[PDB]
């Protein structure tokens, strides 16, 4: 009621503490600049990334941190029993890599819900998405046995459904037609260009981590270069294109840059040649903008769904782009792997995120875990003390 | 006494450039240059670096009106601090060779430094830094050397008390100065400050260590642990609030609890659970402290030196299971602490001096007393 | 028109992607390449942050080039390399496109404010071009040791913007601009790629390095040049300031030029303490530069730098190459010193020529330049937020 949030954070501790202790024991200094990278990119990247707003930075970088931070725990535990079958595991490099991973995820599904949501809320969602996002990670790398190795669809699709999801379920209709605190501000849209920047700068890390070492790992470090390189100019370009009187959006300058990192996940280890790369890239700018200018009001007025961060745009259309394009890589012979294990990934991906989502939602509408009333979406001094000066 | 701020045209300059002049005659006279994990030894480094400039850099500029002041100035003493560590450290540890490993080690010196003096950012100007930074290093490579001389002990490996003589040093110096908020900008680039610090912590629990596998476990350990106290102090900020708020500067402190608790025995904690005990731990202590402290002037860096004293306290109680062992260590904790305590007097004592042409009391925390900004007159 | 703008970049974009398509095809120093990523977008990019209305072109122009030109110059410099073959992409490959958007983002630090993306994207195609012929002459046909790119990128870029911005020199702005100012956040913005180009630039100048004694000696040169720099850096501004005032744009500008003098010695065995003189020239020229050689160059030569650029990446670079010719004349290296003395000369005259050439074309009404009132300000480009 009042103790809420430190209850169920502490609660939450002392679970992690006594799972760490039955189940944890413990290449690493190869792979750890990479996992270095992918650090920065969940706390830094991400967690600046949802700062544009001007009444809510406090709340975006810090509930981040929260978040980020207790799902690289619950994700080493639930990654770690589903790879070990019920039995103990030392955890290297890679157990941390996948966690920050499965952090990820969650982060990009609480872009969409951004602003709506107490802290207690997003703790339950951690909890609840890391476990369906590791059984569908496991299904798809181990039953399907399909090549997603930036996580196209099981990190971007997924967390992006899975939010839209929250999104639809939580839906306030008060805030249908907008609000006065859902707005940005120039030094915010700074801060979110500081994360903006850091995601974009390390995304070759973050899908070339798990790669196998040699010629995948290179391959993947180059092509998502190139296609975020691509996806830049494209993204300008559609930026100037929708916009009126051809002005840049910083919605589009700080999302949309990071739509070919998303979309080359899936064949970023393939041989799909570095114009390969650098086509997707453009089109992924290109869907992403169109999607910022088109889809978001269309689904916050018509759908219901009310996207905070437009995650739909950067990790959800992106991420089917991904998706798709691994199929079309393996009828063209880029990679191994069967098409329709390919196939078989995307709809397991988005369809246990809706699943999956949609049940979350209904554990956090629940008015039990402070949830801010319509006036106050999108306010810091809901949750944190506010310093008078801006 | 005017509080308008006296020039420091000539004695600035003078003294950054003599110090310069010097630094440049000493490496000369005794200094010295020098294969297959160049770059990931580098790494190391530079993750220190990174720490001291934009960690500690930012994590300080919450202040109002005092953030050029925090990230410039510690820009600043960090240039010192590591050139004055390279040539200390090899004094007294004998001409000096500069190897990547000898940077690494004068770059926590010089951390040590920089930790100590967000006790008194926003009280001093730059002169009084250069003072601090210097007594700061010699006094802490001088502790080295007497525990090296007693406890037989490595004089490299000595900088493992560097969180706890940071501390101290930085509450005694603080505590001699004259006695005397936040903005939502300068806050969140205080947040980006701390991130890093918080990212690349394992790393300075770990530069130390010479072997592989200690480096390794060290590193998960302070990971868990450090997760685990960011989530405690997000969490009960809450609870050590008047208002039953979240406190932005409090969690820019209170994130790095666990990661100073483990610091001293992340290499003999074995498995990940004792670590992230050890995380809840420091991150409740953490909350105790903001909740008690202010009742009986830097509420963080007094809850530092207590989370310093945590860590110390929980390195007894590890070093027993991996009687003489724990009156030596307890010993050697005494030493650094009266150690800190009497230099940080010294050094306050040294602040103090007129010369130093310090900011009057009711300028603190204001760039004003040291920034050029337009459409101000100057003079007289 | 405002279809120029996407239309040259998709037209760009189509471009590379043919051209990747024709000429190129498929661990150690990945590291090294992310420092050097991060002085590329955060550093320079936040670095020049400090104008009061400006950021979101500073730093989101500084993506549009940088990734632009990291494509336009793998391309340009594989293809002087392969003598026109096809070329495989290294992480060398990489680090070098890298640096060739370096060169063009301090370019545009001299035309910063006064110009249009569209003739940035301009700027970016021809200016890599030149600047990889003349790295390609200095390297290869004059075969001088320049590691850190003292001529080649800064001295190089520098006076490649200032030749643009005295081509496109504005009557109206002589005088001073009412937004041609910073703000107290800006600043402190500004600071942030302050810190990490001067955290990185040890991987900047050590990253082509020959491994093993040349890499180690480019680290650890660079680290001491810097750490000299930073302490002149301080001594000056608050020497040539009103009271001992420091100065934020010397605090942000002039604590790195010791990266930049140092490039040319970075692998020669100058010692930590040559090292040291040299950042504290670098430093003590830089402050010199921003405080008297800025305002003369602005009111007198009619050369109006934005950010600078010459004070940090022009006089520093050309302090570096000849310190390379001194550090030969002492036999810390085994190059010619003719050589390095054609480099340097070679880099300004190359740069000069091609940036008269460039801001001729960028001199054009086609491009959509700002006019004398719309200088510095996001909002002819941008929809800026109503609060700040
Ligand atoms: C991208 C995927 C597609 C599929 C899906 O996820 C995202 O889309 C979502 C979105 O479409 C959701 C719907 C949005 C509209 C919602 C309306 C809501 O009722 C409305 O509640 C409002 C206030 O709460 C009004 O007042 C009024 O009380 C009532 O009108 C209802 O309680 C749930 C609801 C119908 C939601 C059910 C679940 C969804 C269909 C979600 C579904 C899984
Ligand atoms: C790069 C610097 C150091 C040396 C080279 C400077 C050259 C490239 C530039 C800088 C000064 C410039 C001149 C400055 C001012 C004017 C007056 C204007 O009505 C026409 C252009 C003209 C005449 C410019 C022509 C180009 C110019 C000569
Ligand atoms: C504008 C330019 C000319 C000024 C910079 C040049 C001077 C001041 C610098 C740069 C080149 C330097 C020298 C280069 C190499 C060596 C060899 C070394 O074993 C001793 C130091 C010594 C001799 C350096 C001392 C300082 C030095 C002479």
């Amino acid at each position: 009621m009042r103790f809420t949030f430190p209850l169920m954070a502490i609660v939450l501790e002392i679970a992690m503490i006594v799972l760490f202790g039955l189940f944890v024991e413990y290449i690493f200094f190869e792979l750890y600049p990479l996992f270095q990278d992918v650090h920065v990119m969940i706390f830094v990247g991400f967690g600046f990334l949802m700062t544009f707003l001007k009444k809510y930075g406090f709340s975006s970088v810090g509930i981040n941190l929260l978040v980020a931070a207790l799902g690289l725990q619950w994700g080493t535990i639930v990654q770690g029993i589903l790879q070990s079958q019920g039995q103990k595991f030392n955890i290297g490099i890679k157990n941390m890599i996948n966690a920050d991973f499965s952090a990820a995820t969650v982060l990009i599904s609480f872009g969409a819900v951004l602003g709506k949501t107490s802290p207690t809320q997003m703790l339950i969602m951690t909890i609840l998405e890391i476990v369906f996002f590791a059984h569908n990670e496991y299904l798809v790398s181990e039953i399907f046995k399909a090549s997603d190795i930036g996580a196209s669809m099981t990190i971007h699709a997924f967390g992006a459904y899975f939010g839209l999801a929250v999104a639809g379920i939580l839906y306030r209709s008060g805030l249908r037609k907008g609000h006065e605190n859902e707005e940005s501000a120039y030094y915010s849209d700074l801060f979110a260009m500081i994360g903006t920047l850091f995601l974009w700068m390390f995304w070759p890390s973050f899908n070339s981590a798990i790669a196998e070492p040699g010629d995948k790992q290179c391959r993947a470090i180059v092509n998502t270069y190139f296609s975020l390189a691509a996806c830049v100019l494209t993204a300008f370009a559609f930026s100037s294109l929708v916009e009126h009187r051809g002005k840049l959006n910083m919605v589009h300058i700080q999302n949309a840059t990071l739509a070919g990192g998303v979309a080359v996940g899936t064949c970023a280890d393939m041989a799909i040649h570095p114009f390969g790369s650098m086509i997707i890239g453009s089109i992924a700018g290109m869907v992403s903008v169109l999607g910022y200018k088109f889809l978001t009001p269309l689904f916050t007025t018509k759908l219901r769904i009310h996207d905070t961060c437009g995650v739909h745009n950067l990790h959800g259309l992106p991420g089917v782009v991904g998706g798709l394009a691994g199929i079309v890589a393996v009828a063209m012979g880029a990679s191994n792997t069967s098409m329709a294990m390919q196939a078989a990934a995307l709809g397991s991906s988005i369809g246990t995120a809706v699943v999956g989502g949609l049940m979350t939602g209904l554990i956090l509408k629940l008015p039990l875990w402070g949830q801010p009333s319509d006036q106050n979406c999108y306010d810091d001094s809901v949750y944190w003390k506010v310093p008078k000066t801006r | 006494s005017s509080k308008y701020p006296r020039s420091v045209r000539r004695c600035l300059p003078l003294w950054a450039l003599t110090l310069e002049a010097a630094l440049i005659l000493l490496f000369y006279f005794f200094t010295h240059y020098d294969q297959k994990g160049l770059v990931a030894s580098y790494q190391v480094g530079q993750d220190l670096t990174v720490m001291a400039a934009l960690g500690l850099g930012f994590l300080t500029s919450n202040f109002r009106r005092h953030s050029w002041s925090s990230v410039a100035f510690n820009l600043f003493m960090l240039a010192l601090g590591v050139q004055w560590a390279i040539l200390l450290d090899g004094f007294l540890s004998q001409k000096v060779v500069i190897t990547l490993f000898s940077i690494r080690l004068a770059t926590m010196s010089a951390m040590s430094v920089l930790i100590s003096a967000g006790a008194v950012l926003g009280k001093v100007n730059l002169a009084q830094l250069v003072v601090m930074v210097l007594v700061e290093v010699t006094a802490l490579g001088t502790l080295r050397m007497v525990i090296s001389n007693i406890f037989n002990t490595d004089y490299h490996m000595n900088l493992r008390h560097f969180y706890v003589f940071a501390a101290y040093f930085g509450l005694t110096v603080a505590w001699c100065l004259p006695k005397p908020q936040r903005a939502t900008i300068p806050s969140l680039s205080a947040m980006l400050g701390a991130l890093f610090l918080w990212m690349f912590w394992p790393s300075v629990n770990s530069p130390l260590l010479r072997s592989p596998i200690q480096r390794k476990n060290a590193m998960f350990n302070t990971y868990y642990a450090l997760a685990v106290s960011v989530v405690t102090a997000i969490s009960g900020s809450s609870l050590a609030h008047p208002q039953r708020k979240i406190s932005m500067t409090y969690v820019h402190s209170a994130v790095l609890a666990g990661g100073v608790a483990v610091g001293t025995s992340c290499h003999l904690i074995p498995s990940p659970w004792l670590a992230m005990v050890l995380g809840l731990v420091a991150g409740l202590i953490s909350i105790g402290g903001a909740k008690c402290l202010p009742v009986c002037i830097s509420v963080m860096h007094s809850i530092f030196s207590l989370l310093g004293l945590l860590g110390e306290i929980t390195y007894i109680v590890l070093l027993v299971l991996h009687g003489f062992q724990v009156l030596l260590s307890i010993g050697e904790l005494s030493l650094a602490i009266v150690i800190a305590l009497t230099s940080g007097l010294l050094t306050g004592l040294l602040l103090n001096l007129k010369i130093w042409k310090a900011p009057h009391v009711a300028k603190y925390f204001d760039d004003q007393v040291f920034w050029k900004f337009p459409h101000l007159a100057v003079g007289f």
